[PDB]
């Protein structure tokens, strides 16, 4: 049998990501510059290694 | 025709593009019948399909004084068959970037693919549909040869003999299918006429004086050689005689697939039938599992399944 | 006692929409139920339930499925009823959105 | 006689897949918390947390 | 005591086969899941078939 | 095709099939009561006028 009941749509999977981003953005400073790592580009990446 | 270049709603718009020169209305109604298009899919390469047969001995004197031995005797099933035809397209190199003529029309390029594409696809089914019957009919021994008398087509004398050929039951045949060049021979003739039969208001008549319309198409499956050698055929089709049964699998797909300098734009379809001739069986060992236009033309692929040539519907001549 | 549930965006994790008689009926829906292990001690665990809204030939059916001690439980097939009994034809599942439901 | 007669043999399309082979359903609550899963997203190839020994 | 065939509690073969039962308490095992789950599917053309990968 | 023959409204009508126009004779409609038309059935409107 299938017995896949955890199985998420793709398309779910695809919003996963922009509804985690939003929830940080609403949770506030701290999940922000938690994870500055993406939003906040290195400005050299020689020097971020 | 139309021009339409006066007023220009956009760049090319639909304006033209030759889309096709050869009459491809052959179908269902068109052909009475003849050739039936039809939209039912069916799985694998083939379709086969079982009937009971005659029995040859059915009927047999009988000597009441002495029985003497009852003979022995059995019943078959013979089997139909539909192969399926596989017809694609090629790769077309769409320019991505706009080209910049007086009429400049990037999205148009796939636009009219499509129509000329609908277009061809129906051409092909119809020619490949008329060579297979073509193929059949001659494996069949269904075929008259004129080109050796006279000139090698008469006006109506032809006719007479598909009827002596296809027998008692001639009278279901209804349509002729044909070159242009066979009906141009036919007016020619009709308009001079050694034994008037004709008349100036009945010289254009389009009928084979039976009340069997002569449907005209330019095929290349009718035509071959050249010159001296060039060859007309006319093939003669009862109801239902010629099946191609489209499978609604069409599939396109344009792909950026650019490895140069500019990007490459490209267009592919594919595409399926099913394509079955009354009374005959493709024989898929002797062709392909997914034959081409020359292995359906091809004899010897085509197996009579009906007992008799009435049975099977279509009787072929061959005019020069 | 009914109770309306409040099941958040990311817990609707599977959905499908299939025909008949020509109209919108949503036939298969699964969310992930949150909860807390209820032991003696003080460690929190977090224990999750998938609970299987099917709607077979216009009947809404459930199952829950749980998961403990390395397997996969399964739960009976059930057709919840109304006080008028007749069973349901809607899957009692809304989900709403900024654009529609 | 069945040899004259023509046999077809029968089939079907089950699309259904064979999905693996061991056990894979333990891994969350199952174990009692011992293995746990979250959606949280790392990047590079490390994630550091200090704790005052 | 939870069963699994996991080739890595194995790591044997033979006459030295050394399964390996491997005690936890909470939180033992870490695994989190960067949800970056890219899923592209190309198809190309110039074959006698469209072609497609996953 | 419209055209006003001694005041009086006529009219045809072509079909055309990939390139074949096919030509209907003159024709003359009327009212309900009769007595045809005057004018022909048709108004040019322009911003400036009709």
């Amino acid at each position: 049998d299938s017995n896949n009941i955890k199985y998420v749509r793709e398309d779910a999977k695809k919003m996963h990501k922009l509804w985690a981003h939003i929830r940080m953005a609403m949770e506030g400073s701290r999940a922000i510059k938690d994870n500055a790592k993406e939003f906040v580009p290195h400005p050299d990446n020689t020097k971020a290694t | 025709a139309l021009s339409d270049l006066q007023v220009f709603n956009d760049w090319a718009y639909k304006t033209m593009s030759e889309v096709l020169d050869q009459q491809v209305e052959l179908f269902n109604g068109a052909t009475r019948g003849a050739i039936i298009l039809r939209s039912a899919g069916n799985t694998g390469d083939l379709s086969e399909a079982a009937f009971w047969a005659k029995i040859q001995g059915l009927v047999r004197p009988r000597d009441p004084y002495s029985n003497a031995d009852v003979a022995a005797k059995d019943l078959r099933q013979l089997v139909d068959n539909t192969i399926k035809v596989a017809s694609g397209t090629p790769p077309i190199n769409i320019p991505p970037s706009m080209l910049r003529w007086i009429q400049k029309n990037p999205q148009e390029a796939g636009a009219v693919i499509g129509q000329q594409l609908a277009g061809d696809t129906m051409q092909d089914m119809l020619n490949n549909g008329l060579a297979a019957g073509k193929a059949a009919f001659t494996a069949g021994g269904a075929v008259h040869d004129i080109s050796a008398a006279g000139t090698g087509l008469m006006t109506q004398r032809a006719f007479n003999a598909a009827q002596r050929i296809f027998g008692d039951r001639s009278t279901d045949i209804q349509v002729w299918v044909s070159h242009s060049s066979p009906l141009f021979d036919l007016y020619d003739n009709a308009l001079a006429n050694a034994e008037q039969l004709y008349v100036f208001g009945t010289v254009n008549v389009r009928a084979d004086a039976f009340g069997r319309p002569i449907i005209i198409t330019d095929s290349p499956a009718l035509v071959s050689g050249a010159a001296e050698t060039l060859r007309h055929s006319t093939l003669g089709l009862t109801t239902g005689a010629i099946l191609i049964e489209q499978n609604q699998d069409f599939d396109s797909t344009v792909v950026d697939g650019t490895g140069k300098q500019n990007i490459t734009r490209q267009y592919q379809a594919e595409w399926s039938y099913n394509l079955g001739v009354n009374g005959y069986a493709y024989d898929i060992a002797t062709g392909g599992k997914a034959p081409n236009p020359t292995a359906l033309a091809t004899a010897a692929n085509w197996d009579k399944i009906s007992t008799s040539i009435k049975d099977t519907g279509g009787v072929v001549l061959v005019t020069k | 006692r009914p109770y309306i549930k409040f099941i958040a965006a990311e817990d609707i994790l599977n959905w499908r929409e299939r025909w008949v008689n020509g109209a919108k009926r949503t036939t298969l829906l699964v969310f992930r139920e949150e909860s807390d292990a209820d032991d003696d001690g003080y460690q929190i665990y977090k224990e999750e339930v998938w609970r299987e809204l099917r709607l077979v030939d216009g009947t809404y059916w459930q199952r829950t499925w749980r998961e403990n001690d390395g397997q996969l439980y399964v739960d009976d097939w059930i057709s919840p009823t109304k006080a008028d009994g007749s069973q349901f034809d809607e899957i009692p599942f809304v989900i709403f959105g900024s654009k529609n439901n």
